[PDB]
C-alpha cells in the first residue's frame, strides 16, 4: 500500500501520491478508495475486478482522458462515482456497463458537450446526477430519461445554455409523473419561447444569477405561464453582475404561476415594496434569506402566507404584522439589535426568534402575541428578556428555550405559574442565582430541566424539585454546588439521568438517591469527591453508569468498606482501570483490607 | 385587629407591628380583588419624621416560603409626583392615591407582608404594619 | 437627664418622653435638643437661660398654646428653631424678642391668620421664612421686609390664598434689589387682578396643583405679562384633582414672560405637542421631570435652548434632535428599554445616559453625535454597549465611564486609541476578561482606574499598564488574581493608592512595589496572605498605610524575620491590635525570636 | 515573497505556510489603504475540499502582542451570497468579491496575520498563509 490506511481493512485514502495505476496491494473487503490528483491518464479493462466490496470511488483531478470499453467490470455495489475535473471530452457508448448500483454520478468539468450522447441509458439507479460546469447548449431533456426511472434531481448549473424552447422539456408534458428537480442557475438565457412552459409541473425550479437586465427578466420572467412549481427560488450572487435597479413591477408574469413556496435570496438592491406585491397573495411559504430588507411596514390582508421565514437578513425594527392566516413565524440570526413589539397573528402556533440581539422587556402576556394556540417558544441566545408576567394566556405552550439569554427577575415571582403543560424547559446559562423554593412551582408535567450556568444560595442545593414528580432528565452541572441539602430528590420517582458533573462537592452521600427507583446513570465526576458517607448499599441497584473520574477519592483506609465496594461492585464504575488515589502513595487501586 | 375588609375574592387585614405602635390610619376603595383593581388608598397620620426621603421595606412570605427583601422608593427629594412629599415631623398628612394593577397570577394560600416605612435620610422607622392576605 | 442621650454632653435626644418642662439637669455646652410630642401647655421665662450654647432647638406636636415675654431669653446661638404643630393662634408682640441670630423659622401649621400680625419685624438674620398650612388668605407682603435684608425664600404653600392684586407685591416694585424666592403650590387661585406682575423680578416660582379648570389657568397664566423669573416650575400632583385635557393653547400668555428656565413636572393627560410650542423658542433651559410623554419627534430649528433634561420620563423611543444650540442634554432613569440613535448636535459638550437600559450597538463614532466638542460621557448602569470604533472623531473626551454596563468586544483591539487625553476612565463590574495586553493601549494621560469585578487570563496579573505613566489612582479591588506576574508596576512613578483587597493572593512579595515611588497606601486586605517573600526593605518608605486585616499570616516561625517586621514598623500597619495568627497556636501577635 | 503591494500608507504582503504549501492565487485592487478603503479581490486556484462550509481560523499579532484568535464564517450551508460556496475538490474557481471597510483608526508598526481556510464538515485545512502588514 503505497497509501495511508485510515481503517484496519478499510477506508484506504490514497490520495496525491505519484501513482499511474490502482495499486494492487490493496486488500479486498475494502469499502472506500480515493484516487484523487495522481496522474493517472488512461483507465485500463477488469483494473477494479477484485474490489468486489467498494461502494465509494473518487477520481478527481487525474488526468483521465479516455477509458478503456470494460473499465469498471467487477464493480457490483458502487453507490457513488465522482470523475470531477478529468477531460473526458466524448463518452464512447459502453461506457458506464459494468456499474450496476451506481446511486450518484458526478460529472463536472468534462468538457462535456451535449446531453443526448451521454451513453446512461442503462443506469437505472441513478438517483442525482450533477453536469455543471460542462459546456452544454440546450436544455433539451433527451428520450432515454424514460428509462432512469427513479431519478429525482438534474443539475445544470453554469453552462452555456441560451434560450429554451417548445420542444425542450417534451419529455415532462409526456411524463405527467415524473418528480422531477430542476437547476439552471448562471445561465444567460435572454430568450424563453411563448408556451414553453405549458402544463409541466416540477418540484423545484432554482434561478440564481440569470439575468442582469431588467426588461429581460421582466418579460423571460412572464413567459413562465402555466408552470405549476412547488419552491421557486430567485436571487443572486454577491460577486457576479446584477442588477442595479430592482423594481415590484419585474414580478409581473409570477401572477399567473402556481408558486407553492417562493424564496428570495440575496438581491443587491432592494425596496421593501418588492414583498408587498399584489400578485403574492396566493403564495403558501414566503421566505428571505440574506436580503438586506430594513422596514417590513404593513402587507394586505387577503394575503393566503402560512409561513414566514427571515434569516440573515438585516432589520432595524420589528416587523408589525396582522396575517390572519400566518403559522410558524421565523426570525432568526438577525443582523441588527432589536427590541420585540406587540404583534396580532390569531393563528400562530410556532415562534422562534433565537439568535437575535431580541432584547423582549415585557414578558408571557397574551396581550404580546394574539394567539391562544402557540406550541413552541424559542428565544435562545438572545440579548436580555424582562419576565413581567407568569404567561397568563399563553398555556398551550409545550416548549419554552430561553439559553444564553440574561434571564432578569424571574426569581422574584412564581414565573412559569400557568405553563400547567409544559415539557421541555431550558434556562441554562442564563445567570440565575436561584435564591427562591418556588421558582418551579406550577411546571406539573415538564421533562426536561437544563441549567448549567447557574448559581444558588450559600452554594447549596436548596429544595426547589417539589410539585415537579414527572420530571425524567435533570441537569444541574457546572453549577458550583459544595453541599446538597437534605431531603431534595425525595419525589423524582422518575428521574433516569441525574448529571452533576464539574461541581465543587467535598464527599458523596447514599442516603440521596434512596428514592431515585428509576435512575441509571449518575454522572457525578470532575467533583473533588474523597468518600461515599452512609451506608453504601441504599444506591438503586438501576444505577448503570457511574462516573467516578478526576474525582479526589483518599485511599489511606479512609473508608475501608468504600475503598473495597469501589473496587467490589465495578462492572457499573466507567474507567474503573485508571482510578488513582490522591492521598500518599498515589499511583494505586487497591486498598489491602478485604471485607 | 386595626382593619380588615372581605373583597370578591381575597381578605385583606393589618395590624400594628410589635417593636413600633406609631398609629396611622390607611385604607381602600374598593376592597382589593387580586384578579385586578383599580380605585383609591386614603390615608391619615401625623408623621414623626420629615417623609421627603421616604421608602418601604417590604418582607413577604408565600405559604411560608419567604420571598427576597422588597424595596420601593416613594419620594425621592427632586420635584415628587405626591402632595404629602412634602409634609413635616407634626404635620397632619390626610390625603388620597389612586392605584390600578391587573395582568398577574397569583398562587392561592396565605400571603403576609411586614412593611415598613423608612425615612431615607436618617434611617429611622415611621411606622411598622402587619399585613394578612388570603387569597381563595 | 429624663432622656436618652445620644452624644457625650452633646446632642440630647428627649424626644417622646411625658414632660411638662425643659428638664432642669440637662447640661450646658450641649448644643442639638429635640423635646418632640412632650406635653408642654406653655412657654415661661428665662426657662431656657443656661442653654447659651444651644444652636439647635425643636419644639413639634407639643401643645404650646402661649408663650410668656421673655421665654427665648437666653438664646443667644439658636440657628433653628421649628415650631409645627402647636395651636399658637396669634403671636402677640413681644415675641421671639431674645432671639439673636435666628436664621431658619418654621411655623408651619400654626392656626395662624395672617402675615402682618406676625412680630419679626427685628429678626434681621432670618434666611428662610416656612408658614405653609397656616389659614393665610393674601399675598400681600408686609411692609417690614424691608428690615429682613437677608431673606431668600418665603414658603406659602397650602393656604388659603385666593386672588392676587396689584397692591400685593407692591414691596418687590419698590425694592428692585430684593432677591426673592416665591412659593404658592396648593392655593386655589382663580382671579388674578389684571397688570398685577409688572416690573417684578423673582428668583424662583413654584405654581403645582393649583388649577382645575382650562380657561382659569389659561387667563390667569395670560395675566403674568410683564413678569421676569429665573425658574418657572409648572405641573400637578398624583392624589390631587387636576386637569383632564391639556393642550398647547394654555400655555398662551407664557409668550411674553422672560421665563430663564422653564421646568415641567408631572402632568395628567400629556401631548407631545406642548412641548413644541410656538413660544418656549427663547427659554434657555427646558426640563421635564415625571411627565409621562412618549416621542420627541421633531422640534423647530430658531429654538434657543441651551440645555435639556430628561429624568424619570417614560419613553419608547431615542428623541430625535438637531437643536443647532443644544449643549449639556440629559436622559436618565428612563423608564422603558430604548436603543441609541444617531443625532446631530454641534455644540454638545455633556452628556448623560445613565440608569437606562440604553443598548448601544454601534460605538464610539463621530456619526453618531455630531459634535467635535464632547467633554464627558457617561454611560453606567445601561444594558449591553458593544464597540466597534476607538473613538475616531471624541478626540476630546476627558471623562467617560462604564459602570454596570455588558461591555462586549473591547478585548478584541485597541479600543480608546484615540482618547489620546483622558483623565477618568471607569469600567468596574463590566465582566471583561483581561486578556490581551493592549487594551488600555493610547490612554497616555489618564489618571483614575477602576475595574473591580473584571477577571484576568489564568487569574495573573498580566503586564497591562505600560504606557500609562500618568496613573495616580488604580483600584484592581474584586478582581479573583491569584498571582502578579512579574515586572507590573515596573514604571507607575506616580501611583499614589494601590488597592488590591478582596483577592485571593496566597502570598506577598516585596521585589513588586520597588519602584512604586510616591505611593502612599498599599490596602492589601482580605487576600488571605501568608508571608512575605524577598527583602522586607525594599517597600517604598513613604508607604504610609498598609492594611493586612483579614488574612492568614502564619506565625509558626514561618519567616521569622517577617514575623518581626510586622511589630516592629507597625506605626503604619493598621489596626496591628487584632493581628491573629493562623497556625496553632493561634490567638497571637508577636513571635519568640527578636532581631 | 509570493505577493506585496504597496498602498499611500500600509506594505502588505504575504507567503505560503509552513506545514501547508496548497497553491492560491489571490491579490487586490487597489492595494488597501488602512485609512479606509472600497475595492475587489480576486481569487483563483482548485480547491482541495468542497468549499461548502469554509471558515477562516485567524491568529493576529499587533506588535508581537497576540490578540485572541477569530474565526469568521464565509459559508454555511444554507443559500449562501457568493457564486463559489457551490465549487467541489478539483474544480477551478476564479473570482472577484467586492468590499469595503472604513471607521477604525489601527496603530501603527507592524501586524501579522496567520490565516488558515477550514473545510469545516471534515476538518480539514485547505491551505495556510503567512501575512505580513506595516502600516507607517
Ligand atoms: C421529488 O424529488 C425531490 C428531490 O429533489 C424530493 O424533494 C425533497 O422533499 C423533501 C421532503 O419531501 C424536502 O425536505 C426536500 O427539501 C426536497 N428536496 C429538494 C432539494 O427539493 C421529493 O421528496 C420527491 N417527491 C416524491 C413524490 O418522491
Ligand atoms: C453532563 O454534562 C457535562 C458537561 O459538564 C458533560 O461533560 C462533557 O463530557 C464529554 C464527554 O462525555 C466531554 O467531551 C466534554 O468535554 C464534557 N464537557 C465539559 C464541559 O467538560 C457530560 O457528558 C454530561 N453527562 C452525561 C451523562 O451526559
Ligand atoms: C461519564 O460516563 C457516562 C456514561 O458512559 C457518559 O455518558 C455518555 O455521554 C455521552 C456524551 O455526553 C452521551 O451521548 C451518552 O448518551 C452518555 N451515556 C449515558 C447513557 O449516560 C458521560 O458523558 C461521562 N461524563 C464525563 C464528564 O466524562
Ligand atoms: C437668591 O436666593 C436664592 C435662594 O432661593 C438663591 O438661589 C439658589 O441659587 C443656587 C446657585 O446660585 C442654585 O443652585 C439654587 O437652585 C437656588 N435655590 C433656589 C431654591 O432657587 C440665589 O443664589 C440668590 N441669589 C443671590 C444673588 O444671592
Ligand atoms: C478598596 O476597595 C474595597 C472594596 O472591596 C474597599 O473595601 C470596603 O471597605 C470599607 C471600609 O473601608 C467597608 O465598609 C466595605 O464593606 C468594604 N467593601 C467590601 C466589598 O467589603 C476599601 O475601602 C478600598 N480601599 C481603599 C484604600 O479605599
Ligand atoms: C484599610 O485601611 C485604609 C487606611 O486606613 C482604609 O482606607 C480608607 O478608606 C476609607 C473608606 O474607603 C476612605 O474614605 C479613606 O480615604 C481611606 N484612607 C486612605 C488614606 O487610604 C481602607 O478602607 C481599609 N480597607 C479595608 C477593606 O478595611
Ligand atoms: C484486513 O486485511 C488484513 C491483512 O490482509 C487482515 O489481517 C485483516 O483481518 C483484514 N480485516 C480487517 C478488519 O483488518
Ligand atoms: C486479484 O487478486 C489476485 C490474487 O490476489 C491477483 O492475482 C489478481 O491480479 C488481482 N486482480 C487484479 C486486477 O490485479
Ligand atoms: C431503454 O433502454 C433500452 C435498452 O434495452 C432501449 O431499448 C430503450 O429504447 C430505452 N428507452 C428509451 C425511451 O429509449
Ligand atoms: C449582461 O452581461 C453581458 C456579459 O458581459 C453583457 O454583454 C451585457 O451587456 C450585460 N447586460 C447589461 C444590460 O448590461
Ligand atoms: C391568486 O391571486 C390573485 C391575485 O393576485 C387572485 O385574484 C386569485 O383569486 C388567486 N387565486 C386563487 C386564490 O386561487
Ligand atoms: C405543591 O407543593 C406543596 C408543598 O410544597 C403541596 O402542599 C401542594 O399540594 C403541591 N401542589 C400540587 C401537588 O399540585
Ligand atoms: C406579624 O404577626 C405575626 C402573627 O400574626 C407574628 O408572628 C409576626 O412576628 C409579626 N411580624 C413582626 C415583624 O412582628
Ligand atoms: C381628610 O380629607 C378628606 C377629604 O380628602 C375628608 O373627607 C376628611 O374629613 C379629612 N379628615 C378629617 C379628620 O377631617
Ligand atoms: C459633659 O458633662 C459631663 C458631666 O457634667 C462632664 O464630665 C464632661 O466633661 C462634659 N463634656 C463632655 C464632652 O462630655
Ligand atoms: C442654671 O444653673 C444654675 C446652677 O447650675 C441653676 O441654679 C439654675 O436654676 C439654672 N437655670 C435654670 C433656668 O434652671
Ligand atoms: C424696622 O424696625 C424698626 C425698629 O426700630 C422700625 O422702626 C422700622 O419701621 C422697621 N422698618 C419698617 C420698614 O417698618
Ligand atoms: C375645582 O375644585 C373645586 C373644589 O372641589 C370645585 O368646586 C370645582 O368645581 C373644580 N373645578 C372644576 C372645573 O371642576
Ligand atoms: C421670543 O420668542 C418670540 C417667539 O415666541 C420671538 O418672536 C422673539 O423674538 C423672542 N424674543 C427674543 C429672541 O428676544
Ligand atoms: C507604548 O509601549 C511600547 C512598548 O510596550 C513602546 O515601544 C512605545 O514607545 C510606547 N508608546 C509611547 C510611550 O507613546
Ligand atoms: C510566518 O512567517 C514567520 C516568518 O516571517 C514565521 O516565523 C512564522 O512561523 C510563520 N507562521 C507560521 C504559522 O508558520
Ligand atoms: C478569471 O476570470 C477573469 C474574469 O473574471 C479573467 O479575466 C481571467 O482570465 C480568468 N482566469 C484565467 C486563468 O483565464
Amino acid at each position: 500500500n503505497p497509501c495511508i490506511e485510515v481503517v484496519p481493512n478499510i477506508t484506504y485514502q490514497c490520495m496525491d501520491q505519484k501513482l499511474s495505476k490502482v495499486p494492487d496491494d490493496i486488500p479486498s473487503s475494502t469499502k472506500n478508495i480515493d484516487l484523487s490528483f495522481n496522474p493517472l491518464k488512461i483507465l485500463k479493462s477488469y483494473s477494479f475486478s477484485n474490489f468486489s466490496e467498494l461502494q465509494w470511488l473518487d477520481l478527481s483531478r487525474c488526468e483521465i482522458e479516455t477509458i478503456e470499453d470494460k473499465a469498471w467490470h467487477g464493480l457490483h455495489h458502487l453507490s457513488n462515482l465522482i470523475l470531477t475535473g478529468n477531460p473526458i471530452q466524448s463518452f464512447s457508448p459502453g461506457s458506464f456497463s459494468g456499474l450496476t448500483s451506481l446511486e450518484n454520478l458526478v460529472a463536472v468539468e468534462t468538457k462535456l458537450a451535449s446531453l443526448e450522447s451521454f451513453p446512461i441509458g442503462q443506469l437505472i439507479t441513478l438517483k442525482k446526477l450533477n453536469v455543471a460546469h460542462n459546456f452544454i447548449h440546450s436544455c433539451k431533456l433527451p428520450a432515454y430519461f424514460s428509462n432512469l426511472t427513479n431519478l429525482v434531481h438534474v443539475d445544470l448549473s453554469y453552462n452555456y445554455i441560451q434560450t429554451i424552447t417548445v420542444n425542450d422539456l417534451q419529455f415532462l408534458r409526456e411524463n405527467p409523473q415524473v418528480n422531477l428537480s430542476l437547476d439552471m442557475s448562471l445561465n444567460p438565457i435572454d430568450f424563453i419561447q411563448d408556451q414553453a412552459f405549458q402544463g409541466i409541473k416540477l418540484h423545484e425550479l432554482t434561478l440564481r444569477g440569470n439575468f442582469n437586465s431588467s426588461n429581460i427578466m421582466k418579460t423571460c420572467l412572464q413567459n413562465l405561464a402555466g408552470l405549476h412549481v412547488h419552491r421557486l427560488i430567485l436571487g443572486e450572487f454577491k460577486d457576479e453582475r446584477n442588477l442595479e435597479i430592482f423594481e415590484p413591477s419585474i414580478m409581473e408574469g409570477l401572477c399567473d404561476v402556481t408558486i407553492d413556496e417562493f424564496r428570495l435570496t440575496y438581491t443587491n438592491d432592494f425596496s421593501d415594496d418588492i414583498v408587498k406585491f399584489h400578485c403574492l397573495a396566493n403564495v403558501s411559504a414566503m421566505s428571505l434569506a440574506g436580503v438586506s430588507i430594513k422596514y417590513l411596514e404593513d402587507v394586505p390582508k387577503h394575503f393566503k402566507w402560512q409561513s414566514l421565514s427571515i434569516i440573515r437578513c438585516q432589520l432595524k425594527q420589528f416587523p408589525t404584522l396582522d396575517l390572519p392566516f400566518l403559522k410558524s413565524l421565523t426570525l432568526t440570526m438577525n443582523k441588527g439589535s432589536i427590541s420585540f413589539k406587540k404583534v396580532a397573528l390569531p393563528s400562530l402556533s410556532y415562534l422562534d426568534l433565537s439568535r437575535n440581539a431580541l432584547s423582549f422587556s415585557g414578558c408571557c402576556s397574551y396581550s404580546d402575541l394574539g394567539t391562544n394556540s402557540l406550541r413552541h417558544l424559542d428565544l435562545s441566545f438572545n440579548g436580555a428578556i424582562i419576565m413581567s408576567a407568569n404567561f397568563m394566556g399563553l398555556e398551550e405552550l409545550q416548549h419554552l428555550d430561553f439559553q444564553h439569554s440574561t434571564l432578569k427577575r424571574v426569581t422574584e415571582f412564581s414565573a412559569f405559574l400557568s405553563l400547567e403543560k409544559l415539557l421541555y424547559l431550558d434556562i441554562s446559562y442564563t445567570n440565575t442565582k436561584i435564591d427562591f423554593d418556588g421558582i418551579f412551582l406550577g411546571l406539573t408535567s415538564l421533562n426536561t430541566l437544563k441549567m448549567a450556568g447557574n448559581s444558588f444560595k450559600d452554594n447549596t442545593l436548596s429544595n426547589v424539585f417539589a410539585n415537579t414528580t414527572n420530571l425524567t432528565f435533570l441537569d444541574l452541572s457546572k453549577c458550583q454546588l459544595e453541599q446538597i441539602s437534605w431531603g431534595v430528590f425525595d419525589t423524582l420517582h422518575r428521574l433516569q439521568l441525574l448529571n452533576m458533573s464539574h461541581n465543587n462537592l467535598l464527599f458523596l452521600d447514599s442516603s440521596h438517591y434512596n428514592q431515585l427507583y428509576s435512575l441509571s446513570t449518575l454522572d457525578c465526576s470532575f467533583n473533588r469527591i474523597e468518600t461515599s458517607k452512609g451506608i453504601l448499599q441504599h444506591f438503586p441497584k438501576s444505577l448503570a453508569f457511574f462516573n467516578l473520574t478526576n474525582n479526589s477519592v483518599a485511599c489511606i483506609c479512609e473508608h475501608q468498606k468504600f475503598l473495597q465496594w469501589v473496587k467490589e461492585q465495578k462492572q457499573f464504575l466507567v474507567n474503573v482501570e485508571q482510578m488513582t488515589c490522591a492521598t500518599p502513595v498515589e499511583m494505586n487501586t487497591s486498598l489491602v483490607l478485604d471485607f | 385587629q386595626q382593619w380588615f375588609c372581605n373583597s370578591s375574592d381575597a381578605i385583606i387585614s393589618y395590624s400594628y407591628c410589635d417593636h413600633l405602635k406609631f398609629p396611622i390610619s390607611i385604607s381602600s376603595e374598593p376592597c382589593i380583588r387580586l384578579r385586578g383593581t383599580n380605585g383609591f388608598v386614603h390615608v391619615e397620620f401625623i408623621p414623626r419624621g420629615n417623609l421627603k426621603y421616604l421608602y418601604f421595606n417590604l418582607f413577604i412570605s408565600v405559604n411560608s416560603i419567604e420571598l427576597p427583601k422588597r424595596k420601593e422608593v416613594l419620594c425621592h427629594g427632586h420635584d415628587d409626583d405626591y402632595s404629602f412629599c412634602r409634609a413635616l415631623k407634626g404635620e397632619t398628612v390626610n390625603t388620597s392615591i389612586p392605584f390600578s394593577f391587573e395582568g398577574i397570577l397569583f398562587p392561592k394560600g396565605h400571603y403576609r407582608c411586614v412593611a415598613e416605612a423608612i425615612a431615607g435620610d436618617t434611617e429611622e422607622k415611621l411606622f411598622c404594619l402587619n399585613f394578612t392576605i388570603i387569597h381563595r
